[PDB]
C-alpha cells in the first residue's frame, strides 16, 4: 500500500548467505563482507475509463 | 631382537616450515611439533631436503616406540589442525 505517494521506485534489499572456514592455529579468523543486490518495483500503471 | 629400521615422513617445504615453526629443514626448532620427544643417543629427530622435498626420519639409535608414537601423534594432531592432507 504506497497510497502515501511520495516517490515511484520502492527498493528492497536482498540479504545473501554468509560463509563458513576452518579456524587454523596461530592464525586470524576470516572476515567476510558481502556485496548485496537489491529488489526495485515501480509505480507505471495508469489506467482510466470514461464515458 | 626387535628393531625399527626404517620410520620416515615426506612433507614439503612449507609445510614443513608450519610444522617447524619457520625453520628450514636441517634446523629442529625446540618449540616445534618435531621437539620434546625422548633423547636416548643424541637429538631423535633429523631433517633434510631435497629439491622441495623434506625427510624427517626418527634417528637410528633413538628409534623405540614411544618417539614412533610420539612422532605419528604429532603429525596428526598438526595436520588436523592445520588442514594438510594426510595421505597415508
Amino acid at each position: 500500500d504506497v497510497t502515501g505517494k511520495k516517490g515511484d521506485r520502492f527498493h528492497i534489499p536482498n540479504i545473501g548467505r554468509a560463509s563458513v572456514f576452518d579456524k587454523l592455529p596461530e592464525t586470524p579468523v576470516q572476515l567476510q563482507a558481502r556485496q548485496e543486490s537489491d529488489f526495485y518495483v515501480d509505480i507505471d500503471k495508469y489506467k482510466e475509463s470514461s464515458f | 631382537a626387535i628393531t625399527c629400521t626404517a620410520c620416515t615422513f615426506t612433507m614439503t617445504d612449507a609445510e614443513f616450515a608450519i610444522l617447524n615453526e619457520g625453520v628450514a629443514a636441517p634446523t629442529i626448532d625446540p618449540r616445534g611439533s618435531f621437539a620434546g620427544l625422548q633423547s636416548l643417543s643424541g637429538a631423535p629427530i633429523t631433517a633434510s631436503a631435497s629439491a622441495g622435498t623434506t625427510t624427517v626420519v626418527v634417528a637410528a639409535s633413538n628409534r623405540n616406540d614411544a618417539n614412533i608414537r610420539t612422532l605419528a601423534q604429532r603429525l596428526r594432531r598438526a595436520a588436523q589442525a592445520n588442514r594438510i592432507t594426510f595421505t597415508a
